[PDB]
Formats: C-alpha cells, structure tokens, sequence
C-alpha cells in the first residue's frame, strides 16, 4: 500500500505568508492526489484534484503542484481563515491513503505563560487519590514541556496534560498539566515542583510548594 | 481406445491414394482410421489452447453514481456550467425547466439546469482479441490393437506405453510426425489457421467466466466502454446509457444507476460457446479441423508370432456399441512370449468361416505374465452371428 | 499580478524519500496550476498540469494536489533521476508567473571541506593587483560561509566565491573564495586567513600564511 | 428647433379628440404637433439606453492549439487513449491509419491514431440578452415660437432656458408628462414594451465594437462557444470546427488552427444594427416608437400682448426646408417688453390677406434687451407669394 | 520494401517489349515491377521539391486604420478635398449629406463629406509563382530480395545499402540510370513537365502556413493586394473592400477597421494542396507522374548458388498484406556464402508442386554471420495452401 508522508504536523504562519505543504507518495502516483481542508466539527473539504486543479469556489491563493512522488500546496497571501488541517491524499490505486495532515496556526509575539500551581483541594483528599496541577496560561508558541518532581525526585507516571486549541483573540495557548498520585504517596513528601521549559527563558519557570507550609 | 464409448463415431475406411486419407476432428466426436495396411488408429481431438491474448475495449457491468450535484441560471442563459462539466468522468445533462418567481427570479418561464455526477464502474467485463497466430491444438491418438481395456481413457502414459501420443498442432507448424513407439510413425498435417473459423470470435470475461463472441457483437453494444489499452484509470467513452438522468415537472433532475446489468449480458448471450481458461492462456473446447493424415509408415508390430495356445477367457462379457460395434475383453492364460491372438466373426459352424469385419487389426497380447488382457473390438453381420477366440478345442 | 512563492529554493533527500515541494499562490488561482521540472541545459518538461492531472510519460512517483492557494508536489520513492529545478507556474490570469524554483539535492554523510590556501603567484604580482585564492574541496552540507582577514581584520570587499554543481559521484561540493585586493595593499601587510564555518565542526577550519614566511 | 434640417419629416395635423393625436418616433426623424390653438411642439427621438444586460453563451473569434501529441496501439487494438483525452479542454479525433511492419508492427492492414491538442481561445465574442424592463428611452421635445436660431441645437440647459424638456420613457411608466414651464405641459403616453420589437435581439459584442442580432442567428453559428455562466476558466461546448484535424495518406495525422474568424462575423453579420454602449449600459440608434400625445394642456405662449413695433429686419435671409417650409430670422430693435410679432405670408401687395398656413404658432420675442432675435418658420404657396413681417410703415 | 504496409498497390506485369514497361507514381502509392528478366523493383516517390520561386502580386489579411478626419463645403459647394487625398496610402469617400443651418450655413438640401484614413496593412499573404522549369522530384527506389524486414523503412544509405538507390528528376533531364550495385541498373525516364499539372498553381504562404492555387482563383479575390514586385513600402491597389466607410443619416461618415479576415481565407480555401517548406524551396506532396521504366540490364544476383542447407526457421510468424500479398520472415542459421534460399508456395503436401506467383524474385541471402534474416514476399492461389521454405529434412 502507498504511503503518503507530510512530515511537518503543525505549522506557524503570519498572516500574508506564503505557505508550503508537502506530501511525499512512498511509490510513483503520477498526478493522481487531492488536497482537501478541514475545520473542526466539519467534513473535509476538497481544494485541489489531480494534483494541480484547483476545484470551483476555492480562493486562488490556493495552488497544487508536483507529479511523481512529490506534491506541494501553496497557499500564496494566508489568511485568517486558511487556519485548518490539510491532507493530502492519493488515487493511484487502493487504498486511497491519506498523509498524516498538517495543522496551520498563526503566529504571534512569543509570551511567557503564566504558572500556577495548586495543591490537592482538601476534598479530593478524602478520596485516596490526590492531584497536584499546574496551569500554564497565554503562552506562545505552543511548544512547551513540563517536568514534575516531589521532594527533588522526578516523576513522569501520573502525568496528565491538557492544552486549550490556540485562542481566537489572543492567538496564544493554555495548558493544564495534572500529577495524580495516591493520598497515601502525597502525604510522605513535602515538595512539589512543576517546571515549564519554554522559548521565552533560558531557564524554565519553577513553581513549587512545601506542602505543610502556609 | 479414446473410442468406443464415445458415440460421436466417424469410421474411415482407407489405405488407397497412399495413405492420404483426410480427416476432420470434432472436440465432440473422434474418427478412427481402419486401414488393412495399418492397425487401426484412433484420433481424437481434446483441448484448443490459445495463449498471448490481447485486450480490446471492455465494459461495465455494474455502474455507481458519487456526488450528484446541480445549478441553474434561470430565465434563458448558458446553462450555466458546473465545474464538474470540466473533469470528464462525471455524466453531465442540461435540460429546460421552469423556475418561476419564488423559484427565486422573475419569468418564472423556462430555464436550464445542469445536473452532474461522479461516474466510476463497479467490476467491469474485458474483451480479449485471439489471433490466428499463437494458437494450439492438443490431438490424443492411440492404437487399439489389445492393451488393457481398463486403459481405454488415461494420461499417465501421454508420453509411453503402446499406442498413445499426445500431438500438438499450432500455425507455424501444420505437420507433425507422431512416433508410436514399433508400429512406426502416423503422418499428420492440418491447417490450424483455417477450420475453426477464428478472428472472428473475440474472447470475453464477465466475472469469472468465459465464453467466446462474434464480433458485430461485441463491437457493438450499449454500455460504457473504456478504451481498453491502458488501465491506469478508466477514461469512459458512453457514460449515458448506463446512467439514466431523468426528471419530473417541477424543480428536480434526478439519476439513477441501473442496478449493474450483469443479468442482461449472459441472457444476451446466446448461441455463444462456454470457455475457461488457466491464466495467460484458455482452453476452448469446440473441435473444428481439416487434418490430412498420412499413413505412410505404419508397421503392423503383430506379424510374425505363433497363435496364441487354448486359455481364453471373458472378463466382464462382450457388449454392444452405439453404431454397432462389439467390444471383447479376452485373458489369455496362456504363458507364451508376445503372441497374436485369433479371433473370428463366424457365421453359425456349418464351416468356420469369416463373417463380417474384424477391426482391431491383428490383436497382440504383449506380455511374459501368464495372465495378460487384450481389449479388441470387431464389428459382426446384421443376423445373429457368433464371436468366437482361439483355434484350440479349449476355445472358447 | 499574482505572485507564486516557493519558499524552499533547496532541499537535500535521499533517494527513496517522499519529497514536498510547496507553491503558494498570492491570490485564489482555483486549479490553473502547473508543476515542471527543469535540468541543466534543457528546456523544463511538463509534469503535472491543472494541479492535479499527471501527464503521459511522467513516473507515477509525481502526484500534484492542492486548490486555492496551496498547491504541493510530491514525489513518492524520489530516485536519482528526479533530482533537478521544480516549478510551478498559474494560469489564472496574465500575467502566467512562476515559482521562483526549487532545486533538489541528494543528501549524503557530512563530509568537512579539505581547505588550501594559496597566496598570489609572482606571475600576477607584476600586474598591481593580488588574489590570495582559498579551496574548500569535497565537503557536504553544501551550506558553508568563508571569512576573509588581513592582519586580523575582516575583508569583505573583494571577495568572490565560486561553487561546483554537486558531483555526480561523490555527492560533495567544493568551492573556490578568492580574495582580490591591489598589489601595494597585499605588501602592506603580512597575515593572510580564511576562515571556514562549516557543521563539521564546532569552530571554523582556519588556513592562514605570513606572507614574508617559508 | 430639434427639427428644420433634420430632413425627416413627419406634420401631425389632426388635433381632433381632447387632444388625443397618436404619434410615431424613429430616431433617424422627428414629427411636429401643429394644432390649432396650442403652440406647435417639435418632438424627436434621441437615444434608446439598454441597461443591466446579462451574459447568454460567447463564441470563440481565434483559436490557438498548444501541445500535439498521439499513439497508436498497432492493428487489432482499440485507440490507445493519451490522459490528454480525460482534461477535456483538448480536441480529440481517433482515426485509422496504416501501420505496415516497419512501422513497428505485423498486421499491415489498418491500425488507428489518436491525436490530442490542448485549445485554449483567444480574445473571445459575448453574446449579451436585453430585456423588455431595464429599457429606457430618451425623447427631448422643443417648442417653435422664436428662440433664437442659434439655440436650434443645443443641450446645455435641457431643462431651463427656452421650452426645452428632455422626456424619460421606462418600461414601468408609459407615461411622462414633460413641463415646459409657462407653455403648460405636454401630456405624453408611450408603449416602451411594444414598439422597438425587442426579446428577439441579443446585443453582440466583437473586440470593440457592438452589434444587434436577431435570435435563431446568434443562437445557431458553428463556433466554439463557452457556457457564458461563470467566466473562471472555459469549460467549452464544441471546440471542433475552429480546429481542423486532417491527415494525408501516410502515419501522419495533423491540426490547424484557423487564424481565427474575426473577418467572417463582421462580413456574417448584415442587416444587424450598429450599436455603441458607455459601459455596463448601451445606447442603441434604431428609433421605433408608439406615443400617443395628450395635447390637453398647452397654454399659447404669446396671446394677451401688442404687436411689436417696427423695426425687423432680416439675419442670414430667408431659406427653403426640404419638404417645402420656409424659415426666417427676424431681429426686432423694437424695444419694448415681451411682444407679439405679426407675420403674414400674402399673395400679393396691398390688401394684405393671409395666404397659406403660418406654422411657429404666435411668434413673441420675450426681452427687454432692444435687439432680440425669433426664429418663425411658414409654408407658403407655390406661386410667387410674399413674407411679411410687421404693420408699421417701416415693414419690411 | 519501400511497399508492403504502404496498402496503396500497382503491380505491373512485366513487359515483353525490352523494358519498355511505362508507370505512373502517385505520392500516396508505390508500383512494383515484377519482370522474369529481373528482380522485382520497389518504386515509390516522395517529395517532389519546388525551388527558385518568384513572388506574384500579395494580399491584406489584416487591415488597421490610423487617423480619421474629414471636412465639408456646405452646399454649393465641392466636396472640399482634405490633404490626406493626395498621399494615396489613404482611403477617402465623398458622400452627400445634409448641412442644415446650425449646421453652420444655409442652403438646408444636401453638401458633401470627405472623410480619409490612413490605411496600414497588418500581416500579410503573398502567392508565389512555381515554374516548370526548376522544379525537382525524389523517387526512392528499392529491391525485395533478401535484406532485414527490419530495414523497410530507413534513409541512412539512400547512397549504399543492397540496392537502394534515390534518383533526382528535374525537366533539363528526364532521365535518370539508378544503379543499384550488382543488379545492375535500372533505366528511368520521366516526362517532369507533363504529369504534375504546374503552372496552372500559384504556390500560397498565409502566416506560417502553405498551399496550392488553380490560378483564377488567387488571381481574382476580392482584396487590398500589393504590387508585388517591390518590397519598399506597400503602394496598395484596391484599399476599399477591406475597409467600409459607411455613414447614417446624420453629420456622420464612420470608417470600420473589418477585423483582418485571415478565417476567411482558410474557410475558402477548399481543395487546395497543403504545401510546407523548409526556406527557399517547398517541399509539395501530391505525386503525379509519368514514367518509362528501362528494365534492359538488371543482373539478378541470385543465380549461380547452391541452396542454403536447412536451419530456416520463421520470425514474426506471416501475415497477411492489404491486396493479399504475404511476407515472411526467414532466419537461415545454417551457414554459408550467399546461399539462396529456396521457397515454393506448394497446394499440397506430398509431392510439392508450385502453386501461385513466388514474388520476391530469387530471395539470396548475403552474410557470412551464419545468422542471417531474409524477407521474402509472395502472393498464394485463393484457397487454402502451404508456405515452404528448404529442401532438407529439417525444413520447415
């Protein structure tokens, strides 16, 4: 079976750009590929057929090219609404393979988040379990990592990230990053630390707390 | 042997303008040549194979409808044209229909909708081109003189044992000499290009079957067709036919697929003989063939033996055949070297006299075994008559 | 005018790679798009036309895609042959403008230049000007840069550089900068260095010589 | 004024009904009301605008063919199919063509070809529609008394000096009531839907320049035409028939362009109006008209006042018109307010009797200037007969 | 070879009269000589070259009109000759039209108009003389024998080869001796001022394009053509009829440019020859000529040989050609000095007796390479029959 390759998942754009998504075929499809958007909550909608028509009502911004192994779509002058998932897909023969698609969001000025950490609410201390959770709130761009410790020690099991799809307004991102661990394991150690590495600080931001100081 | 219960039966009597006796094979029937200068050859023929076939044009069986999607100008205007109009593979159909007022434009008078829909076949059938070139025949021949009646039909010794050659017969090669191993070599010429009447006959696929098609058939015939020489993706002609797009009176075009026809083409096909095939290449049975056999050289290999003693003994009991020949089974007891066997259709005894044709030739029990079989076949006069088998006062 | 960008002017793959060669158009061009490729010495050859339909001849590896803006060539299982100038060009409106090109490369092991410097020959002394000429041979990644000093300080003027196509059996570049300045500068001063940054290795080949040396 | 020298001329004196005289325009002439009590009234047509017209199919004035390829399959195939034939936007034409063994393969009997080219059009002919709304008409109508001559054409200030008015006709109002201020109104009724026979004309437009066609031409003609509806990229009908493909005896098949046709629509179309257009909307000059003019109030514009002094003479001298009127500029130094000016066409001397009719109505040159000009015009007799202007002595 | 698949036939029986066989050549066929006293000889034409033309008369194609003006006299009055009368290069026209009184002077019956244009030719067509004398002809000639089918085809020799040989006709030398090397050569005589029919044909260029012409047609057509003889500046005749000045009944006289006409010279030209060039002489292809064939000395190199042993085994199998004709392909493994090759078209089997014309004369195949191919050709008696080839054992 074809595989169809797009080897960059996300991509980050200004508005104007020139925006260049590739799609490798693993054997010769000639011109035998779609692309297609889409949008959430929404069906796939197709933009270009047999590698470079562009189909009725689609913005001439939008050009296929390539033949062989290697398909490119441009989309000349990005705007705002061009913010979607493309894929590429194949018609040589079945299965009519997809590539794995490409996320485009915009960019923006980069912004520290904003860390916060909370310990487990006396609540879900009743229950056996605890959560420890850091928020880490606008921030840009997107990529970020999270380390957690307890009592210098880090710990990797139990780790549960959440992050928000870019803002509307803002253009910036929001995560939740989640410790659970038993009630029993929380209250044999007194430090607790979640540490954002991120673009804007050459050392990631510590948010940490001793848990019975007050 | 390849004979007798055949019942398609064709006796040639023959052994004058030198051996020059022609023949023609049916994949039905076989005729056997009886000539007092032979034994008695049976020919038949088995298998037509034809191989390195070429594909012409082809059709859709089962036809599937995709996207179906219309617009309309209103009033007169240039049916104005889907993009789909622009991509082939999509039947399209523009027709006149009235939009009036809250059909959203004045002159609710006629207009014009363009439906279009995605067309891509399900299955498909495949003609095939046979040439006069590249084509076989398969032509069984086997003597009968006396081998073991239970070998009448086998092909474990295609290629040894008594009578029994497997000939083949192809264009660039009319003739060939089969070699039966001591009765000499039967002479053999046909014209392959000539009897079965082929070019005519294209060699057609529906889903796993076969069959075979005059053409000013199925060169013409109403369903889409795709051209047939390159099979990358289908690029239809026709298109309509197998696709009706038909309306109401109101606002609505619609389409529909026709439910493949897969029924039509084999309740259209009459008249047209079944085939099947192994791969690249398929084997027709119909038997047509002009063969001229030559009979130049064919030695008799029961000359010159004693009579086979007194020990003869019916296995199974002789029985009657179709034209109205008779087979007998004999079992020679007698320990002998290979020895030849005397058998008479006699006329009552008043004077053991021969009565009605003997053809087996000069049946010849080869073997040192002591027990031996030898099936050899005679065909007696109209009134009751006896078979009798050896010249001891033991026969029997 | 509509204008087309491709924004990678060179990509490096390896031979069975799924290549993706991007084409953003500056306004919607729907499906008008056309890829080509291009090898030294020839015309382009057609290889995808209206975005996506592969035309007759062309390996079945070229598969084009895309509508709009964005349009993508991809070139499945990329082999030696394929290696060349890609286009795109639009057939929306006049003027019918161009990609500015993508030129594929094959990749190789990093390989660090052998690097020689020569000062000038007697022969060109007579004349009143100098070159002091530095050969960087057989070296992969082609990206490398070559700073130029006299007596410790930075040349810039003067300077031309000089690169060979790839070979077409080692895959390596070579390069040739040569340093021109007058005759009466050249015997003003006696160190002469260039400087090759290349990421080969962390810190610059140096190939240096005083002139009044032996 | 609007009317002398136009030389198309049409009198209307019937004023019978409640003024209810019926009247015809025709953009080449002009009639001219005369009744009996009521000032005569000049009316012409001017220009017919046609606004808010919509696109019915183009046509295709030169070809232009871009990348020829072909294959052929060798005989006993079908026409292997270049993927030029699934674009559509490429003419195709399959024949059959002879190749003998050289030509690379067996069977010198007839194999077939398949030659495609890409046809991409250039500049192009579009057809527009026009309809019976969206019409309008321009009727500018004058008042003869005395203006000055000079003013006998003249625009700037159709709607102030003299008894000027420029009279709009739509569809939606048959009807425009043109005030000519102190000469009352000109009732003015016309069938716009009627009269200029549209519906059956399409506007037509070459590179730069336009036409009228009548239907059942425009719609038939043998050229490639787009689908008119959606100008993003031509999705054409036809496509053959601008474009030749022809062969010569031998493996060739070849195509030709044409050099478009722009020489034979122009010489194709006769009989076919010429038609101009400032943009979106377009100004045709074929005049037809039915109006039929309430003359109901028209107050006479010179009655209550003395007879002017004497003191005419005559500027340019006096003139003959075509259908036989006489015009004559007279300028009054008589200063005296607005005042009536007596003229007399006699046969004769000395009794002075009034012979033949005297058509501007009641001159009266209205100024307080002292020196003023009136333009009255007459139709005198055949024999040699006088003009007359003034009662004084001092006539002249 | 040079025939076969060409399926446009003439044989030519030989000719008891000393090679005094006379043949037509038309540039779609080929005759083919079969003489006893021969080897058969392959003729064909194939370009018949047209060189040294002069250019006669040129037309307009696509007019452009420059500068517009135009003055009047009034009444009384010449039509008041602009400047641009005297240039010539200008089209000018004096019409009657009305001046009426502000239309600046009096006398309101009829004055006259005078309008000019500047008048440039765009393009251009200019017909060419073709004379009899400097005109040229190819004919390529070939001899079936014993060479590669492969080389049926093929023009790298034309000067060496078995036999080929291209022979150059031009009037100050109707004949020609081709000498094909060891058979001799060919005696040929053509009458090239006679058959082809010239001076009757003009030769035609529209852009990048070419024909033919009956004159009386380029001759007569209803253009602006130049002089002809003088390139300097176009000094036109006619310059109306490309150009309608045409005026309504108004103050104007348009002028109308007629959009080149270059699709009304195509669209007229039916049944002309299509000619392509190459520079200065054009290459036509319509044969027609008429040629006494010399057969006197043609030296069959096949005789005095032994037979080539036996090794002949068929390669693209037969096939059938167009007029029924058959060829073969032969490769003698067996190995020898020019060995010729024995063929016979046998009715039956036994005892081979010739049956139906053996056509290629004595096929000889020259090689030492001990593999070697021949193609030989032959037309059979209608029904069925055998194609031989050898006399050993081992033939097939």
């Amino acid at each position: 079976d074809i595989v169809m390759t797009q080897s960059q998942k996300f991509m980050s754009t200004s508005v104007g750009d020139r925006v260049s998504i590739t799609c490798k075929a693993s054997q010769n499809v000639g011109t035998a590929v779609a692309w297609y958007q889409q949008k959430p909550g929404q069906s796939p909608k197709l933009l270009i057929y047999s590698a470079s028509n562009r189909y009725t009502g689609v913005p001439d911004r939008f050009t296929g090219s390539g033949s062989g192994t290697d398909f490119t779509l441009t989309i000349s002058n990005m705007q705002s609404e061009d913010l979607a998932d493309y894929f590429c897909q194949q018609f040589s023969s079945y299965p009519y393979t997809f590539g794995g698609g490409t996320k485009l969001e915009i960019k923006r000025a980069d912004a520290a988040p904003t860390v916060s950490i909370f310990p487990p609410s006396s609540e879900q201390l009743t229950s056996g379990g605890a959560s420890v959770v850091c928020f880490l709130n606008n921030f840009y761009p997107k990529d970020i990592n999270v380390k957690w410790k307890i009592d210098g020690s880090e710990r990797q099991n139990g780790v549960l990230n959440s992050w928000t799809d870019q803002d509307s307004k803002d253009s910036t991102y929001s995560m939740s990053s989640t410790l659970t661990l038993t009630k029993d394991e929380y209250e044999r150690h007194n430090s607790y630390t979640c540490e954002a590495t991120h673009k804007t600080s050459t050392s990631p931001i510590v948010k940490s707390f001793n848990r019975n100081e007050c | 042997i390849r004979c007798i219960g055949v019942s398609n039966r064709d006796f040639v009597e023959g052994m004058s303008g030198g051996t020059w006796v022609d023949v023609v094979l049916e994949h039905g029937g076989c005729v056997t040549v009886m000539a007092q200068d032979k034994p008695t050859v049976d020919i038949e023929l088995v298998t037509t194979t034809v191989s390195n076939m070429a594909e012409v044009r082809s059709y859709c069986y089962e036809a599937s409808i995709s996207d179906m999607a219309s617009d309309s100008r209103c009033p007169t205007q240039g049916e104005a044209y889907l993009d789909k109009q622009s991509d082939t593979q999509y039947v399209c159909k523009r027709t006149l229909v009235d939009r009036g007022w809250g059909n959203g434009c004045g002159l609710f008078g006629k207009g014009s909708l363009v439906t279009c829909a995605k067309f891509a076949c399900s299955k498909k059938m495949t003609g095939k081109s046979i040439q006069p070139e590249n084509l076989e025949y398969r032509i069984m021949l086997s003597v009968h003189g006396s081998q073991h009646s239970g070998m009448i039909v086998n092909d474990t010794g295609h290629e040894t044992d008594e009578n029994r050659a497997k000939v083949e017969i192809t264009p660039n090669s009319p003739r060939a000499e089969a070699t039966l191993g001591g009765f000499g070599s039967l002479g053999l010429d046909c014209e392959p290009r000539t009897g079965l009447d082929f070019s005519d006959l294209y060699y057609l696929t529906m889903n796993n079957k076969h069959w075979l098609v005059h053409k000013e058939w199925f060169h013409d015939i109403p369903l889409p067709w795709h051209a047939g020489a390159d099979t990358g993706t289908p690029h239809w002609n026709n298109k309509e036919a197998l696709v009706e797009f038909k309306d109401a009176h109101a606002k609505r075009q619609t389409v529909v697929v026709l439910g493949s026809q897969e029924g039509a083409v084999h309740t259209a096909l009459a008249g047209a003989l079944e085939a099947e095939m192994d791969g690249a290449k398929g084997r027709l049975s119909s038997g047509h063939l002009k063969c001229r056999l030559k009979m130049d050289k064919l030695r008799l290999k029961g000359v010159s033996y004693s009579l086979c003693t007194a020990a003869f003994t019916f296995t199974k009991i002789p029985a009657e055949t179709l034209h109205g020949t008779v087979t007998v089974e004999v079992q020679y007891a007698g320990t002998d070297g290979p020895c030849k066997v005397p058998a008479q259709m006699a006329v009552d005894m008043q004077t053991l006299t021969p009565v009605g044709r003997l053809i087996t030739a000069n049946p010849v029990i080869t073997e040192s075994t002591e027990n031996s079989k030898m099936m050899l076949e005679l065909d007696p006069p109209f009134g009751d008559s006896y078979i009798v088998i050896g010249v001891g006062e033991k026969k029997i």
